[PDB]
């Protein structure tokens, strides 16, 4: 199936900006959805969760309320909000479909291709 | 009168009908101890809030 | 949380040549275990699953075991196309963590 | 909605429009609901199962046994029929996988879920009763069949009958659908030589108890 | 053998098997060694096999 970055480019410090994935192929509102970080330093790490019906969120604790994840399930479109970025923040952020509609039973999960963030 | 929380709809199949029938059975026979109980007590309530008046004027 | 180790941090070998690299759990996950490739440019693609069940279209040379605390990768025997970073990531429990990735070269 | 509740669990093409909520308080169809089992057939403890669901607070569906990857051996894309059709195609369950032989064979089919993550587990399955004996070596080839499924609770052998049934939706055979519940810590296994509709979904949960099901039009 | 009910009212349908005490009245009654009964409707379905005993 497909899922479609974009958003993302050049941030100043601090600021904001949003990020979103446009999904296709599948019941967008059957399965929970998740970013993914690819640091140049830090190789992966999870930042944050959304269950399929938008009533369960996770968060890093690398984030800590920094960032907002959101869904558009009529739209097929989950969304990133992050505000007040870091340099940390610098990374390729990727969306991907978790194959569960309540994150601990999923098992396998997939990405499309991600989008760079840019802070400085 | 302290209510538990409850369900009181059943589901019974093709071959349940006398299940079905024992339900029906026991909300039947709820259902006119309370409406019974229910009239009575009302009336009898009623006959001494009129005498307990009338006690007061007196 | 659980933070993986993952151990070659490179790796290099002919092709032909028979390639496997090792990952270790902080706790005890069970088999609750992800192996990535992930290509240059491209976002990781999941090749295991469960420890040792091999996902769709991944070719039968790749494979894998463990349990608990002690797992394998295996590539078997090499081909060119198979350069990669792989990963160890792991979801039995929240977070869900990765290893730092074993780059594969071939020559 | 318009969807039963065994429409709604199975999979049934009209249903998949329907929401999920992680938790229910109470279950309503409509009078005029009328969608589920739409391969003719018995689902087997349908009360129990609609009385355990009627409330629950906690609620996930994940794919059990993925599509793409369990049945390697085994022909997992042409399991559709005109009896559950698709915006006009003939479809299935979007739950279950209805397998048939692979070229001209059905090896022996073994699989196994541990379900070690601590809610229990939903687990339907179903079994193809074909009209004829043609069918049974269109679908399947080996011509004498059984399918087996246990737990550490559950353990039933089931045999195919082959017989020719009255026509309905178009059908002169049957599919009978059974479901288990997997407690924290155990497996459940299945193995057939045919006949066998496996789930591709499963359902987690949490109950709760007193709870029922409200057949209204009422609005939410 | 079929019938079909398109009168309006259900209908009471019995029938029943028999379970011969030993294969030499499966012989003496049916010849076929081994049988097999089925009867169905859009509703009931069920396949029966003869138990062969001495009771
Ligand atoms: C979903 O339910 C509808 C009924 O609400 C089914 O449509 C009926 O199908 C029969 C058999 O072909 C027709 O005789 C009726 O006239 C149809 N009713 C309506 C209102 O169109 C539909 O087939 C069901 N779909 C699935 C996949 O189960």
């Amino acid at each position: 199936v497909q899922l479609l970055e974009s958003g993302g480019g050049l941030v100043q410090p601090g600021g904001s900006l949003s990020l979103s994935c446009a999904a296709s192929g599948f019941t967008f509102s059957s399965f929970a959805m998740s970013w993914v970080r690819q640091a140049p330093v830090k190789g992966l790490e999870w930042v944050s969760m959304i269950s399929a019906g938008g009533g369960n969120t996770y968060y890093a604790d690398s984030v800590k309320g920094r960032f907002t994840i959101s869904r558009d399930n009529s739209k097929s479109t989950l969304y990133l909000q992050m505000s007040s970025l870091t340099a940390e923040d610098t990374a390729v952020y990727y969306c991907a479909k978790s194959d569960s509609s309540g994150f601990q039973y999923g098992r396998r999960e997939f990405w499309g291709q991600g989008t760079l963030v840019t802070v400085s | 009168m302290n209510t538990q929380f409850t369900a009181v709809g059943k589901e019974f199949n093709h071959l349940e009908k006398r299940i079905e029938n024992l339900n029906k059975k026991v909300d039947d026979g709820f259902l006119d101890i309370w409406t019974y109980n229910a009239e009575l007590l009302v009336l009898l309530e009623n006959e001494r809030t009129l005498d307990y008046h009338d006690s007061n004027v007196k | 949380d659980i933070q993986m180790t993952q151990s070659p941090s490179s790796l290099s070998a002919f092709v032909g040549d028979r390639v496997t690299i090792a990952c270790q759990a902080s706790q005890d996950i069970r088999i609750h275990l992800n192996w990535y490739q992930q290509k240059p440019g491209k976002a990781p693609k999941l090749l295991i699953y469960d420890a040792s069940n091999l996902e769709a279209g991944v070719p039968s040379r790749f494979s894998g075991s463990g349990s608990g605390t002690d797992f394998t990768f295996t590539i078997s025997s090499l081909q060119p196309e198979d350069i990669a970073t792989y990963y160890c990531q792991h979801y039995h429990n929240l977070p869900r963590t990765f290893g730092g990735g074993t780059k594969v070269e071939i020559k | 909605g318009k969807c039963n509740i065994a429409g709604w669990i199975l999979g049934n093409p009209e249903c998949e429009s329907l929401s999920t909520a992680s938790s229910w308080s109470y279950i309503v169809e409509t009078p005029s609901s009328d969608n589920g089992t739409c391969y003719p057939g018995d689902f087997i403890d349908y009360e129990e199962l609609r009385e355990q669901l009627s409330s629950v607070s906690s609620f996930e569906r994940f794919e059990i046994f993925p599509k793409t990857s369990s049945w390697p051996n085994h022909d997992s894309n042409k399991g559709v029929t005109a009896a559950c059709p698709h915006a006009g195609a003939k479809s299935f369950y979007k739950n279950l996988i209805w397998l048939v032989k692979k070229g001209n064979s059905y090896p022996k089919l073994s699989k196994s879920y541990i379900n070690d993550k601590g809610k229990e587990v939903l687990v339907l399955w179903g079994i193809h009763h074909p009209s004829t004996s043609a069918d049974q070596q269109s679908l399947y080839q080996n011509a004498d069949t059984y399918v087996f499924v246990g737990s550490s609770r559950y353990s039933k052998k089931f045999k195919p009958e082959i017989a020719i049934r009255p026509k309905v939706r178009d059908q002169e055979g049957r599919m009978n659908y059974y479901w288990t519940l997997v407690e924290p810590g155990d497996k459940i296994t299945f193995e057939a030589t045919g006949n066998l509709v496996v789930p591709r979904y499963a359902f987690a949960m949490e109950r709760n108890a007193g709870s029922g099901i409200i057949i209204s039009d009422t609005p939410v």
